[PDB]
């Protein structure tokens, strides 16, 4: 997940030659691209944006998983978004694996793993 | 004192299941009064023996020939990273020389020294020899924060064992702590979920069992597509509050073109070796 | 040499010399190792080729006494580089010799022979289209107690003397501490030092 793949083949190559060597394109090379990539996506636009104010994290988790083969392990929520008063602070923080009942606000970002095209 | 105190807090945490693995320490310095008090607070689970890891007599004393693994902590704040890496390499060499078939988990400061170490004849990464390279993992975590900011914090909190902490104040800290209370686990999952799609068992597990799956055991597959069917006898990489919750994943049955664009493995982008003045 | 010409130059029955030199390291004096190989009671077709792998600074701090000898070569690399040792045909040599110059500058009695031990293990952990355990290898150690890490099948004991250790009994390791009896031998028999020297 962290180095973007390091299979035993690459670990042998870097142990013998201690550099990445370029390869010609092959069908197995084009198959090795299919693995998920970590992402953030916005909640203010696109198909997920109907989860506005007062939406449930369980609804979002379900619709993302059912329809886009995509699932979320956390919310990158604005620090002051739980306050009543507006604030100019743009700092957010990681909420991990929240309840199905957990409440959304429209200014949010979602951590998820997404498919390859 | 701090190294042992931090290690024992994570090894003996109440969120793991009822493990009774004894911990034996081997060090060549007599422990100070605060370390002796720390070992007395863990009197039934920790034993200390004074010796050198480079001595086969001491290695036989700590019964390393029957130990389940050997853990080699490193001085992350050392003045000479090269000297620390050399010392850890010597320790690994001595342990492997005494017993080739011992699982060794060690911390390595640099990546070239890790490459130096993995050439040991007894060093078998398949058998379970893990060199946790600090510089590599930290730079990888920083790079994943460049793909999604906050992901270094997200990953780091999944390893440290943490209980739920709750306070009456409505502050960002309450929500943050509630999120921090979850770790990554691993266990085998019910025959009642064999034959279904990975998305389907994920939406089933999510709030009914209260369990989230990131991956399953073509072995290690990060977030499988909807086209993959759950093999019989597989394990799921759950995120959960603790180990005693993920037991449900098992204990359930309807209880309702000559251009070289890439490396040789097809996993990284590549180009011809640019001169330094070209890129300055 | 470099990687290209080393790899295409076929070598067999040669001597490979692995040097962990440095700009501040002491002079080993490789003349005294080369001269016995270069002796004239061997025919010219029988002279084993010599190649030195090590820091280019240290090689250009000693080459001033090795330019009158034939069949010699330098490769400016690392004795621990698998690519260099493969390019030098390490599996076909009659000997690999491992020497370290950084032995007196540091005072740890733990890292004195670390580089030599690591190089020996790297050479013994090589796969050839045979394994690297059958390669003819000799290494010089500063501490006699470090000889226990050279082999894994042998039984190790700090009390066991170096002469009794398996890697020394096989001619795989050599330490300067075994020469201490030459004081007594030389005194009692004045011709023994010249018989040995010749
Ligand atoms: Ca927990
Ligand atoms: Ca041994
Ligand atoms: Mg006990």
């Amino acid at each position: 997940l962290v180095t973007g793949g390091a299979t035993p083949e690459l670990e042998a190559l870097i142990a013998e030659e201690n550099a990445l060597r370029g390869g010609y394109s092959t069908p197995q090379t084009l198959a090795n691209r299919d693995r998920c990539r970590v992402a953030q996506l916005a909640l203010l636009d696109g198909p997920f944006a109907d989860l506005g104010d007062g939406g449930c994290y369980g609804d979002l988790f379900c619709k993302a998983l059912k329809t886009y083969n995509m699932l979320c392990f956390g919310i990158y929520r604005l620090r002051d978004a739980h306050l009543s008063t507006p604030s100019q602070c743009t700092k957010r923080y990681v909420i991990t694996n929240p309840p199905y009942e957990f409440e959304l606000v429209p200014t949010d970002l979602i951590f998820c793993l997404m498919q390859f095209d | 004192l701090e190294s042992v105190s931090n290690f024992l807090k994570d090894f003996l945490h109440k969120d793991r299941d009822d493990v009774n693995v004894e911990i034996v320490f081997l060090h060549n310095i007599s422990p100070n009064l605060e370390l002796e008090a720390l070992f007395k607070r863990h009197f039934t689970q920790v034993e200390f023996y004074q010796g050198s890891v480079l001595n086969p007599h001491d290695l036989a004393r700590v019964k390393i020939e029957s130990a389940d693994a050997c853990l080699i902590l490193a001085n992350k704040y050392c003045a000479d990273p090269d000297a620390e890496d050399a010392s850890n390499i010597m320790r690994v060499i001595s342990i492997k020389n005494y017993h080739p078939k011992i699982r060794i988990i060690t911390q390595m400061l640099q990546y070239h020294n890790k490459a130096h170490l993995l050439n040991i004849p007894s060093w078998n990464w398949k058998e379970g020899d893990d060199a946790i390279c600090l510089a590599e993992l930290k730079l990888g975590f920083i790079a994943q924060s460049c793909l999604a900011q906050g992901l270094s914090t997200m990953l780091a909190n999944l390893f440290s064992m943490r209980s739920f902490i709750k306070i009456e104040e409505d502050t960002w800290q309450k929500y943050y702590l509630e999120g921090v209370s979850n770790e990554m686990y691993t266990e085998y999952l019910s025959s009642a979920f064999v034959g279904l799609s990975f998305p389907t068992v994920c939406e089933l597990c999510f709030v009914k069992l209260k369990l989230l799956m990131i991956a399953i055991e073509s072995r290690i597959l990060i977030n499988p597509g909807n086209h993959l069917k759950i093999q019989e006898g597989t394990l799921g990489f759950f995120i959960a509050s603790d180990a005693k919750e993920v037991k449900r994943a098992f204990f359930y049955c309807k209880a309702c073109s000559n251009v070289k664009k890439y490396d040789s493995t097809g996993m990284f982008h590549w180009c011809a070796p640019k001169e330094i003045e070209k890129v300055i | 040499l470099t990687r290209s010409e080393a790899a295409m130059t076929v070598l067999s029955g040669h001597v490979v010399v692995c040097i962990f030199g440095d700009v501040s390291s002491a002079l080993i004096g490789l003349r005294n190792l080369v001269m016995p190989l270069r002796a004239s009671n061997f025919h010219y077709h029988e002279l084993k080729h010599i190649v030195f792998v090590g820091s280019i600074e240290y090689l250009k701090r000693e080459w001033e006494t090795l330019h009158n000898f034939p069949k010699v070569s330098i490769l400016p690399g690392t004795p621990l580089s698998r690519a260099d040792l493969r390019a030098v045909n390490i599996n076909l040599c009659d000997m690999c010799v491992i020497l370290s110059a950084n032995q007196n500058n540091i005072d740890d009695t733990s890292l004195q022979d670390k580089e030599c031990i690591l190089a020996s293990l790297n050479i013994k952990s090589m796969q050839f289209d045979t394994t690297g355990v059958n390669i003819p290898i000799i290494t010089e150690l500063v501490n006699d107690t470090n000889v226990q890490f050279l082999d894994q099948d042998d039984d190790d004991d700090p009390d066991t003397e170096l002469y009794l250790t398996q890697p020394f009994a096989c001619g795989t390791a050599f330490a300067v501490s075994v020469l201490d009896s030459l004081m007594s031998a030389t005194y009692f028999n004045d011709n023994i030092l010249t018989l040995i020297r010749t």
